[PDB]
């Protein structure tokens, strides 16, 4: 449906009020069901009108003229719902033409650290709400971990490149606001073993299925055997996979032992039968000789001599009958024993080639989580699974940077300004920063509130890149320690000609060892110009950062030469290698749910800091230091849409604090 | 509730994780266990192969021809004397006694037991067969 689709596309249940809505409309959620339905329709219809045209501001008056009775009768209710949706960034977010030009009277002063997507989204909101906003950005560009390489006609993303499903995704709205050239990712992905040969379809499917089954197994291990702590430490996904694999190898050996034991049991039953026959044959042989002697006493004979012949005869035929039955049993046992000798259970759980192809699937998971599997929380690593958008994954053909650049239009952004210190007190805040080009140039920014969108990698840094005065409390620093911050890198290879399969967006390289499984394991064909992107994932990410570009590119060309032929792969005209762990403005790629962490740490990251009073005995201060970024949003961590959502959240929160709700 | 064909008992999980090198120890002892079961199959095969070589020839040099005899209702003196010896040797095994005489049914043998019980001291003869 339509109003129902608007709710779904806003990540809202269409037939129920949320906790956020309960908080701003306690009168409605605690009141009769009929008013709740009216509220829910007003909300869903307002969402719909905005979604049906996100290029222009949806105003309260516009909304009301489009509502029809009975819903447009309580204009206070409509105005409340519209204001709520606007304040929380569910309508009139991103880049839209403004009906009412922005009032010149600004209220409050906010410094935003970082002009990645979260920082930029917050800034746009806060400026829309009438506040004075300045962003401080250490780099010489916007976008942060949205970072597009551009040279000539070559365009390639060094950070985010995939828009997940558009259904429920706020990047859907943005894509109608910005010219993004979105293109579906065909998920066909051939694998080539290290010898350049393709993985036979038989094997590609067997091992992928086993991969999925090993994952279900770790989840069974987690949820049914409560295998979540081992030797006083939280169990990891990788560690649970080891246990599962060991048990499948154990079961194969158990099965072999059971099988050969059936053969032993049968062999021994046969041995016992043969011994019985050998003795019976001898007894029969001796008995025959007796019957022979007695029957050669020639007639006429007395009746005892006749009885001797006739009873030896009788005894002999009975023993022969006994022997014939034992020989029938012998052929049945030799049958059973020939069937067993032909039904051998499996020899191995996984051959070497199998385990290599399996490692490719593990490397693929290490890519998606940007971290080695030995660091992922077994209990929680997939905790954002229930929030996946619907629809095909897509790439941004003209470079994802078009989004942050578009968001930056109109904002006051100081590039080349590295924040060094954040000061927050009951009367306001001071942010101290230096010019990255000449660090001696110092800058003081005073403001009512600081929105910190520094990456979790930067917050983790010891000794710190950024000092908080007073220091962040332990509940926040402990969360910063526990959370995972991973790593993932890309190699951009620009050629003058296409030598790969043009109708295939992915293909895999199956590394020879587990250690190297993440090293150049996946190639992407995503762009108009002949460009391949190669991924470095898992344990390889961090190690390959200490290897020169020429060696990394060499390894790439070697792999490709093996798959496509040595004469088919020219030298690249341009190449770029990312090193995100080493990037001091990132210190990694994106967060992961580490063993020992959980979804609640993302909530802790999002919680603002409130200073103590200046004068003792003075009233409770308001909060002063806010946080956004992909590490601050429990349900959509580690994505662009999660960062954007987190900025929208904080801007509503800050505006509620400093403008009133 | 494990995936089909996956094997994951609580018992085994603890065995493979109770120790730092527990898994490899588990799979090692299973390997050696399979080696000693295969070793044992080799011995019994080779032992059975020697037994089969003794049964070469079956019992064919020793099987007598089977004669059918028309089952006659009348007892010659010779057939009575056979029966008494058969009783002496086989006891109440009416089938064996029939096979010795050749022309007397199991019923006729059993009837013989009663009719000549007195004249042939058949009770003494059964007692005689029981002493050995
Ligand atoms: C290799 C890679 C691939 C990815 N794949 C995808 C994908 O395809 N799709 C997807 O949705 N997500 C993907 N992600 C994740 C996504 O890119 C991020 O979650 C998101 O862009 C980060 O947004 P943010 O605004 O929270 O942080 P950032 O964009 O990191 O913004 C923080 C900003 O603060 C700046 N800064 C740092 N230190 C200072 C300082 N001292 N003073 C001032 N400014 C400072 C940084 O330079 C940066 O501009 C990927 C990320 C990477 C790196
Ligand atoms: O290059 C960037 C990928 C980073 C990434 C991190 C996430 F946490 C969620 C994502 F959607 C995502 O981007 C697309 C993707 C989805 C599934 C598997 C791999 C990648």
């Amino acid at each position: 449906s339509g109003v129902e689709g608007a709710a779904f596309q806003s990540r809202l249940p269409h037939d129920r009020m949320t906790s956020q809505e309960a908080a701003c409309f306690p009168d409605i959620i605690s009141g009769p069901q009929q008013t709740q339905k009216v509220f829910l329709f007003i909300r869903n219809r307002t969402l719909q009108l905005w979604l049906d045209n996100p290029k222009i501001q949806l105003t309260f008056e516009a909304t009301l003229q489009q509502l029809e009775a009975p819903y447009n009768s309580d204009t206070v209710l409509v105005h409340r719902v519209h204001s709520y949706l606007e304040r929380h960034g569910l309508i009139n977010f991103g880049i839209y033409k403004r009906i009412k030009p922005l009032p010149t009277k600004k209220t409050g002063k906010v410094i935003i650290i970082g002009s990645g997507v979260s920082g930029l989204a917050a800034a746009r909101q806060l400026q829309s709400f009438g506040m004075d906003v300045t962003l401080l950005e250490a780099r010489d560009r916007v976008g942060g971990r949205v970072a597009t390489f551009r040279k000539g006609n070559y365009v390639a993303d060094l950070g985010a490149m995939v828009v997940t499903g558009l259904g429920g995704n706020p990047m859907a709205v943005v894509s109608k606001q910005v010219n993004m050239e979105l293109a579906k990712i065909k998920q066909k992905c051939p694998l080539y073993e290290a010898n350049g040969q393709a993985v036979p379809k038989e094997k590609d499917e067997m091992v992928e299925q086993e991969f999925n089954r090993l994952l279900e197994a770790t989840s069974y291990l987690s949820h049914q055997l409560d295998f979540n702590v081992l030797n006083n430490k939280p169990v990891s996904l990788g560690q649970a996979l080891e246990v599962v694999i060991q048990l499948q190898e154990k079961h194969v050996k158990d099965e072999q032992i059971e099988h050969w034991k059936k053969i032993v049991k049968t062999q021994e039953e046969l041995k016992e039968l043969l011994n019985k026959m050998v003795n019976l044959k001898e007894k029969i042989k001796e008995l025959h000789q007796q019957y022979k002697e007695a029957s050669e006493v020639k007639p006429p004979r007395d009746i005892t001599a006749e009885f001797l012949v006739k009873s030896k005869h009788r005894d002999l035929t009975a023993l022969c009958k006994e022997y014939d039955e034992l020989a029938e049993t012998q052929g049945k046992l030799e049958e059973k024993l020939q069937e067993l000798e032909a039904n051998p259970p499996s020899d191995v759980y996984l051959s070497s080639r199998d385990r290599q192809i399996l490692d490719w699937h593990f490397a693929n998971l290490e890519f998606a989580n940007a971290t080695p599997l030995s660091t992922l929380s077994l209990k929680h690593w997939d905790q954002d699974d229930d929030f996946e958008f619907t629809g095909s994954h897509l790439t941004v053909r003209n470079g994802y940077s078009c989004v942050p650049v578009a968001l930056a239009e109109g904002l006051d952004i100081k590039l080349n300004t590295a924040v060094r210190q954040v000061r927050y007190t009951a009367s306001g805040c001071e942010v101290i920063a230096v010019n990255t080009r000449s660090t001696s140039q110092t800058f003081i920014y005073k403001c009512d509130a600081v929105l910190c969108t520094l990456p979790l990698g930067v917050l983790k840094q010891q000794p710190p890149a950024v000092q908080f005065v007073p220091p962040l409390p332990e509940w926040k620093t402990s969360a910063v320690q526990r959370m995972g911050f991973g790593n993932l890198n890309k190699v951009v290879l620009c050629f003058d000609r296409v030598f790969w399969d043009p109708s295939v967006n992915l293909f895999g390289h199956v590394g020879s060892t587990t250690a190297s499984r993440g090293e150049l394991f996946l190639f992407w064909n995503l762009y108009k110009a002949p460009i391949l992107l190669a991924l470095v994932a898992g344990e390889a990410a961090g190690i390959m950062e200490n290897i020169s570009d020429d060696v990394i590119v060499g390894r790439c060309l070697a792999i490709l030469k093996g798959i496509f032929g040595s004469s088919a792969v020219p030298q690249p005209k341009e190449t770029v290698v990312s090193r995100w762990r080493a990037d001091p403005w990132a210190r990694g790629s994106y967060s992961y749910v580490a063993a020992g962490s959980s979804g609640n740490d993302y909530d802790l990251m999002a919680q603002p800091i409130t200073p103590g009073p200046s004068i003792p005995g003075a009233p409770q201060p308001i909060p002063r230091l806010f946080f956004a970024g992909e590490h601050t949003i429990r349900n959509y961590p580690a994505t662009v849409h999660g960062a954007l959502l987190s900025g929208l959240r904080e801007a509503g929160r800050i505006a509620d604090q400093f403008l009133g709700a | 509730k494990p995936p089909k064909g996956m094997f994951l008992s609580q018992e085994d999980v603890e065995a493979v994780s109770a120790n730092a090198t527990a898994a490899t120890t588990v799979l090692r002892q299973l390997d050696m266990e399979l080696v000693s079961v295969k070793r044992q199959i080799q011995n019994i095969k080779q032992t059975n192969s020697a037994l089969k070589e003794k049964l070469d020839g079956g019992i064919e040099p020793y099987r007598l021809p089977e004669v059918i005899q028309k089952c006659n209702a009348r007892w010659t003196t010779e057939e009575q004397l056979l029966a008494v010896q058969a009783i002496r040797k086989y006891g109440r095994d009416f089938q064996a006694i029939s096979d010795v005489i050749g022309n007397k049914s199991v019923v006729q043998v059993k009837n013989f037991f009663v009719n000549y019980r007195r004249r042939f001291n058949i009770d003494e003869v059964l007692q005689e067969w029981e002493a050995e």
